[PDB]
């Protein structure tokens, strides 16, 4: 069954499962951090279980901001209102030595285990860098004696990862609903620990820092991030058939690209033509403002439903907005805020004076 | 019975409401001329501007003092102060005229204007100096262009400009200064 | 071990609470790149370390715009939202004018084809870009850089054409009254008093562009 | 276009997400349509070696093959991630020596082995801990007798032995469609065929997602069907006109009516050559 | 896949160069083509100085010609003909005149049908295989003469400079069907002139526009070609641009993959000889 | 040629082909600059077309045959 | 390259050597033309970066 | 290259002038010393070079320093080694260069 997550790119091309493994695959400074607690806030309330936040490797100031954020939302309740918390936090941040961040993603999954076997309920667990915890066995195993193997990893390397993975499920008697963080090393997407975690993961979001230098946010890539939801039969046809078409445009225009890059768009046909612009509407629609990102954008965050979101890609799909503007689907939320944003940058291209004279601001106001 | 006073101008300002604004006004050949036929002046007593003209060239644009034109009642001049005239040549030469140099350029026929400013604009499509054509080849053809008379009188109107031409090209080679 | 290296170095910057006496500790760590390669490894290491970047540009740095801040790519989110409020009121007209700056310089990076909007503003961009930098081992105070970009980011300079900007903010700083900073540093943000005494002392000022 | 004999090793060699195991679970299904229709003696026996996978992975496959009914036919040797290392070493000789039953009793297997490079992963962990010395990448140098031990155990027997048959499927995930890594070049040494399964095509629309330009098949027109051997002849001499006509024409210069029908016509074929999800045809 | 990187430098530098010759190319073709273009000038302005310059002028009928290019890589100036032909095509229209759409050159053909389909008649194409000479625009003219309009408009780039070509619209009335109605003011101005035809005005007028147009079709498809060639020679200069900052990059990433590539058969060597020793 | 340089260079050459040489490897510079384009044969230069002709011949020039030194 | 044009047996006719290539050896009919066939498929590769 | 930086030192300390020093080829002496590295059985580090790579340029550059007795300016040729200005030897170079002077053909 799907999660709703109120994201338009997750929603849309590689959705969320309720019992599923998630991992949200970044390069240093894509947003795998914001998406993550973008993901905290809309589904971690909707979700009625309880959650369980294992931070591994991670900013100290960052558990300090999630530990304060949820004390103010009620998430996390002190003093004789503790029982009525929802969420339990393991930490194990990137100040601690390397056995520490090696052991502490085992103790957020006792955590969450417990709840999942003996409560017998939903949980969230949400793993901030679980490479570090691959990261953290690589620093340990030069230490005991082993022969490393590829680019400088220990040779247990899919062991220990699949060992530590193969607990994350649910089973008969409880789910765990699973959100881990991955870090790429270097940009690195071949590197062994993403490669080796590739495999363990029902939807790998994965996240571009090229997308995320166009402004694009969440800098999700496309046409790299699957799930095992995107199958008519799960989904739906309709969901699926949007999905893949808006999927057959971007690669078109990904293998235009090195055309428009080198002879313009002045050599395209007029077919090529209209697939570029499409595409770079459906680029830009696939952004959106996370609430989570309103204390340093500015721009209040909307969540889009899902059957908005499949409504207005198959409306931008088949030239229904071709009327619009490429900067009027930036960073909103549904075709209503398109057309709404349409109309609002086609209005400010006139209003820009008169502001001469008329004021609150001379010397007797 | 003119009621639509068209012009760059108008066209200018009727083009501001119906193209998108940010596309700047396209260029009309009036931009390119500094001479009109209804400004008065450049005439300047004897000489008067001669904008002798080709398709492939331009074969004189300075002022000259007397134009022999081969019109198709017979040849006239123009002097400098001379009557507005749209003339269509017939194959003749035209004689441009500094003083005692005289430059023949034997033409093929197309029209020739004076304007009311004295400018004159002879407008020829195949406008030879009659240096470079041979005497030889001239009633060599007219001899075969006397023979090939048939009924098709397109085939018959192209034997007459052709009898006519070459004619007129035999009577201004033999009768050279 | 070297992203432990340099986590366990820069995590001990931190800001304590008021239980442990308030102080606080800020960190500049400095990473060197080959060839402007920001996805080296110990340049991603020390990015998912810290708070924020500031990069610092060849292609700026060579066209003499110093310092040579890549704005885009630039970021500091712990200190948003709390910085200087008057600097907090005028930069986010500065910060989204840069980007439209960049936009339309993705767009046009060939001067032919000039929508007259587009070129208004490359003329503000323009005009911001020689605002922010400035000369080397001479900081200035916040009031003093509140004040500058005021009156850049609003009018007040379109009179000044592309060269004397450098020149006419130090006449800015020079003829504006300076009772008016000493209000900005103490009331933390321009009151709509200061606002109009800012908009009647950025109309007197000499701008050596005209 | 690449058709597979029985006693033919075939390599699904593709990148990370794309069609390579819904191209052996079509195989497999497959056999349950045929096994109904074909008598006793010519029914393919099908064994899935999931190795490294999750456990809810080949828990959604035993799910498919029994809502299916080809779980009747198939043996799944489920070494998942969390098993130790020599048990995934060992699970793919472990599901050849099950379809090597019917191999050599004269009956016909069809072995799959699903990720050879999660195998291969599995033998460098012991190999590297029994402190043996690295090679390429860290991979022991018997890397590649540990594939080719394995791969030659499928055969066509001869007669006096049974006639029997062991039809293997090895999976091998490449990179980034880097085929040139150590355990990729092994394995497209040893197969006859491969099926080359390109990212790029897979989301231009094309599924199952076969760079026909790449995916060979080495008995090739030996062991097809008579009926498609005479039409899947010109159906390659077809595409192999499309595919460097396109490269000129996404350009944009010229187009020349015979040029304009083979990149019309092999479009007709591109889109005849797709298909859904777990319908074999 | 570190060698994807170097035939992919190897595919970039190829373009770079074919492009910077192309750019050479359109550079010679520009100036041994300027040397006609200016040349041919001058004719248009008798027609100009003696008929006047008519635009918008209602006409019953009227043929608009977009005379565009025939190779493909001259930058963004068919289109702008293309987009200028509707520009001046929409401020014709007054009462619902008829129009008669007609390209020169094979890139106004595919153009001009995405915009206006029904009003298409007519593709003139490979005109400047060989050159351009003013039979050709007498035919071209004859076949734009064989249904007669009320009016004619041409539509070109006019060569300024190897920078600028800001595009005309030059336009060429019936004899009397318009052109005379067009020129009669308390009397007229074309009753200055001494007509010194065989026949009567009316027939002078008649092989005067047809002169007209054949000098104004021959002089636009002139320029249109000697700016076509400046706009490749300006669309191949950014080509080598773009050709060259990709090259740079993709130099710059071939070299972290070729230290990459030793750094890591050396770790895997020092490995290989320390399991041992 | 462009690559294969002598760090010795011409203090070691045969006077008499040290006159010809030095102009000779300058034709080639100019040929090797403007090579490549000579696939552009319809689309004439007139100053660099001679520069590609000459070039032309001599590359034609320094083609031997096999154990015959000269 | 040569076996996914579909020229079967795809030999590389500018890699594939021998030392059999001298016109001593195998005679000068045969040698001009093996030189002049390597030359013409060497040209057509260079013309075909601007083909393609 | 420390035997002619002791000579140039014996300038700068004793007799109190501004000494030139020409290291001629300077990755040479990169190369060298990662020679001896490899010789004396250290790992190499990064694309091949001797792991003390910084340090064993640093201890011949920074003997190269104005003193209050006199200076020693050093002119260092500097081979690139692939046409690669991020290659370790050149980028560990470039640190301690105070100008460069391009001579060109
Ligand atoms: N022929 C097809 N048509 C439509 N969708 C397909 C087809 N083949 C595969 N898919 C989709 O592609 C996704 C990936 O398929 P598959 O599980 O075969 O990947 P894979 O190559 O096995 O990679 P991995 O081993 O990492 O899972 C699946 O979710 C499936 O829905
Ligand atoms: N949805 C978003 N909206 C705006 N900015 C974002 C978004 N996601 C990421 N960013 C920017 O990217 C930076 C890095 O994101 P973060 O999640 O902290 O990095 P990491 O992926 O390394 O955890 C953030 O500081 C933020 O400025
Ligand atoms: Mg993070
Ligand atoms: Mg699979």
């Amino acid at each position: 069954e799907i999660l709703v997550t109120g994201i338009k790119v997750v929603d849309l091309l590689a959705p969320y499962q309720r019992g599923g493994k998630i991992g949200l695959f970044g390069g240093a400074g894509v947003g795998k951090t914001v998406l993550i607690m973008e993901l905290i806030n809309n589904v971690a309330k909707a979700h009625g279980g309880f959650s369980v936040f294992a931070g591994v490797g991670e900013r100290t100031r960052e558990g300090n901001d999630l530990y304060r954020e949820m004390i103010e939302s009620g998430v996390i309740k002190l003093g004789a209102e503790r029982g009525n918390s929802k969420c339990t936090l393991v930490y194990g941040q990137m100040n601690e030595p390397p056995g520490a961040r090696a052991r502490v993603a085992l103790t957020g999954l006792t955590v969450a285990e417990y709840f999942r076997d003996i409560e017998g309920q939903d949980v969230l667990l949400f793993v901030d860098n679980i490479f570090r915890f691959t990261q953290a066995n690589s620093e340990v195993s030069a230490l005991l004696g082993r022969i490393p193997s590829a680019v400088g990893y220990q040779p247990t390397l899919a062991t220990d990862l699949g060992g530590l993975q193969e607990r994350i499920t649910t089973t008969t008697k409880g789910s765990i609903t699973s959100v881990q963080a991955v870090y790429v090393p270097a940009d690195d997407l071949t590197d062994p620990a993403p490669a080796t975690t590739f495999a363990h993961l029902d939807a790998t979001t994965v996240l571009s820092r090229s997308i995320a230098e166009l402004g694009i946010y969440p800098a999700v890539d496309p046409l790299d991030s699957t799930s095992r939801m995107l199958n008519p039969n799960v989904i739906g046809a309709e969901h699926y058939n949007v999905a893949r078409g808006v999927q057959k445009v971007l690669q078109d225009y990904k293998n235009l690209q090195d055309i428009i890059a080198i002879l313009g768009m002045d050599e395209l046909s007029e077919e090529d033509k209209l697939t570029v612009a499409r595409a770079r509407k459906i680029q830009r629609f696939l952004s959106q403002p996370f609430q989570v990102a309103e204390v340093f954008t500015g721009t209040p965050g909307k969540y889009v439903d899902l059957a908005d979101t499949i409504s207005g890609f198959q409306g931008v799909l088949t030239g229904k907005y071709d009327d619009l503007p490429e900067m009027a689907f930036y960073m909103v939320g549904d075709i209503k805020e398109v057309k709404e944003k349409a109309d609002k940058m086609a209005k400010d291209i006139a209003s820009r004076k008169e502001a001469d004279n008329k004021k609150v601001s001379e010397e007797l106001k | 019975e003119a009621a639509a006073p068209a012009g760059p101008k108008e066209f200018t300002e009727v083009w501001n409401k119906k193209a998108p604004s940010t596309l700047i006004v396209p260029e009309f050949p009036s931009n390119y001329t500094a001479v009109k036929a209804v400004g008065e002046g450049q005439v300047h007593g004897d000489a008067f501007p001669v904008n002798f003209y080709t398709p492939h060239s331009i074969l004189s644009q300075a002022q000259k003092d007397t134009v022999v034109l081969p019109g198709v009642d017979g040849y006239f001049g123009v002097k400098a102060s001379h009557v507005p005239t749209i003339a269509q040549l017939k194959p003749g030469v035209v004689e441009l005229h500094s003083g005692a140099e005289s430059e023949k350029f034997f033409v093929s026929g197309g029209f020739a204007f004076v304007h009311p400013n004295g400018v004159t604009d002879i407008c020829v499509l195949e406008a030879a100096t009659l240096d470079q054509v041979d005497p030889a080849a001239v009633k060599s053809a007219l001899a075969a262009a006397s023979a090939a008379q048939p009924t098709d009188e397109f085939e018959q109107a192209a034997n007459r400009a052709a009898i006519e031409l070459y004619s007129a090209l035999e009577s201004a080679v033999e009768a050279k200064a | 071990d070297v992203f432990y290296l340099h986590s366990r170095l820069l995590e001990r910057a931190a800001k304590l609470s008021k239980e442990l006496g308030g102080g606080s500790l800020t960190a500049f760590p400095v990473i060197e790149t080959q060839a402007g390669d920001v996805s080296a490894y110990i340049a991603t290491n020390v990015i998912s370390i810290t708070d924020g970047q500031i990069f610092l540009e060849t292609e700026l740095f060579y066209k003499g715009i110093r310092p040579a801040l890549n704005v885009g790519l630039s970021v500091s989110r712990v200190g948003s939202a709390a910085q200087f409020p008057g600097m907090k009121q005028v930069a986010g007209t500065l910060k989204l004018e840069l980007a439209q700056y960049r936009e339309v310089a993705a767009f046009a990076q060939f001067g032919s084809d000039l929508d007259a909007a587009t070129q208004y503003v490359l003329e503000r961009g323009a005009r911001l870009t020689e605002m922010l930098k400035q000369k080397q081992f001479a900081p200035i105070p916040i009031e003093r850089q509140t004040v500058a970009v005021y009156a850049a980011t609003k009018g007040f300079l379109d009179k000044v054409r592309v060269q004397d900007i450098v020149a006419a903010e130090e006449a800015v700083i020079s003829q504006v009254n300076p009772a008016v900073f000493k209000i900005l540093k103490a009331n933390g943000k321009i009151t709509p008093a200061l606002d109009a005494h800012l908009k009647a002392e950025l109309r007197k000022v000499k701008l050596p562009g005209a | 276009l690449v058709p597979i004999g029985r006693g033919q090793r075939e390599l699904i060699i593709g990148d990370r997400q794309t069609g390579k195991t819904a191209v052996a679970i079509d195989a497999i299904i497959h056999q349950k349509n045929c096994n109904e229709q074909v008598p006793k003696a010519q029914r393919v026996y099908c064994v899935y070696v999931a190795v490294g996978q999750k456990r809810s992975t080949v828990a959604q496959l035993v799910k498919l093959f029994t809502q299916t009914g080809a779980m009747r036919y198939t043996i799944m040797v489920s070494a998942t991630a969390s098993d130790a290392a020599p048990l995934q070493f060992l699970a793919p000789y472990s599901g050849c020596a099950m379809a090597e039953y019917f191999r050599d009793t004269g009956k016909h297997g069809l072995i799959i082995y699903d990720d050879l490079s999660k195998q291969s992963v599995a033998y460098r962990q012991m190999s590297l801990l029994l402190r043996r010395p690295p090679g390429r990448e860290a991979f022991p140098g018997d890397v590649f007798y540990l594939h080719s031990r394995l791969l030659e155990r499928a055969a066509k027997l001869s007669k006096e032995l049974g006639g029997g048959s062991l039809t293997a499927f090895p999976v091998i995930e490449t990179q980034a469609g880097d085929v040139s890594a150590y355990i990729a070049t092994n394995v497209i040494s040893i197969t006859d065929g491969q099926i080359f399964l390109e990212t790029e095509l897979f989301y231009k629309g094309i599924r199952p997602a076969l760079n026909v330009g790449l995916s060979v098949s080495r008995v090739g027109s030996a062991a097809q069907f008579p009926g498609m051997k005479q039409v899947a002849g010109t159906l390659k001499l077809e595409l192999a006109q499309y595919r460097e006509v396109a490269a000129f024409a996404q350009f944009g210069s010229d187009l020349d009516a015979a040029t304009q029908y083979v990149l019309e016509r092999g479009a007709r074929l591109t889109e005849m050559l797709k298909q859904k999800q777990f319908a074999p045809i | 896949s570190n060698q994807a990187v170097k035939q992919r430098i190897r595919a970039i530098k190829n373009i770079g160069k074919i492009t910077k010759a192309m750019k050479m190319v359109a550079a010679s073709k520009m100036k041994n083509a300027q040397i006609a273009v200016e040349q041919s000038r001058g004719l248009v302005d008798p027609f100009v100085r003696l008929f006047g310059d008519f635009p918008a002028v209602n006409s019953n009928k009227s043929v608009v010609v977009a005379v565009t290019s025939d190779k493909g890589l001259c930058g963004g100036l068919n289109s702008n003909i293309t987009k200028y032909t509707r520009a001046t095509l929409a401020t014709t229209e007054s009462e619902g005149k008829d129009v008669v759409v007609v390209s020169i050159g094979d890139k106004g053909r595919s153009q001009l049908t995405r915009i206006e389909s029904q009003r298409y008649q007519l593709a003139i194409a490979d005109t400047y295989k060989v050159r351009v000479t003013f039979g050709q625009a007498s035919l071209i003219v004859e076949e734009l003469i064989k249904h007669n309009p009320q009016s004619y408009q041409i539509l070109f780039n006019k060569f300024r400079s190897a920078i600028s070509f800001k595009p005309t619209v030059a336009t060429i009335l019936s004899p009397d069907l318009l052109e005379k109605q067009l020129e009669d003011v308390t009397g007229n101005s074309l009753d200055a002139y001494d007509i010194e035809a065989s026949h009567e005005r009316s027939d002078v007028l008649r092989d005067l526009t047809e002169f007209h147009l054949g000098v104004t079709l021959y002089n636009a498809m002139l320029e249109n070609n000697c700016s076509e060639h400046a706009s490749r020679m300006s669309a191949m200069e950014n080509s080598t641009k773009s050709a060259g900052e990709m090259l740079g990059k993709l130099t710059l990433d071939y070299n972290r993959k070729r230290q990459a590539t030793i750094t890591t058969e050396l770790i895997e060597i020092i490995a290989g000889a320390s399991a041992l020793m």
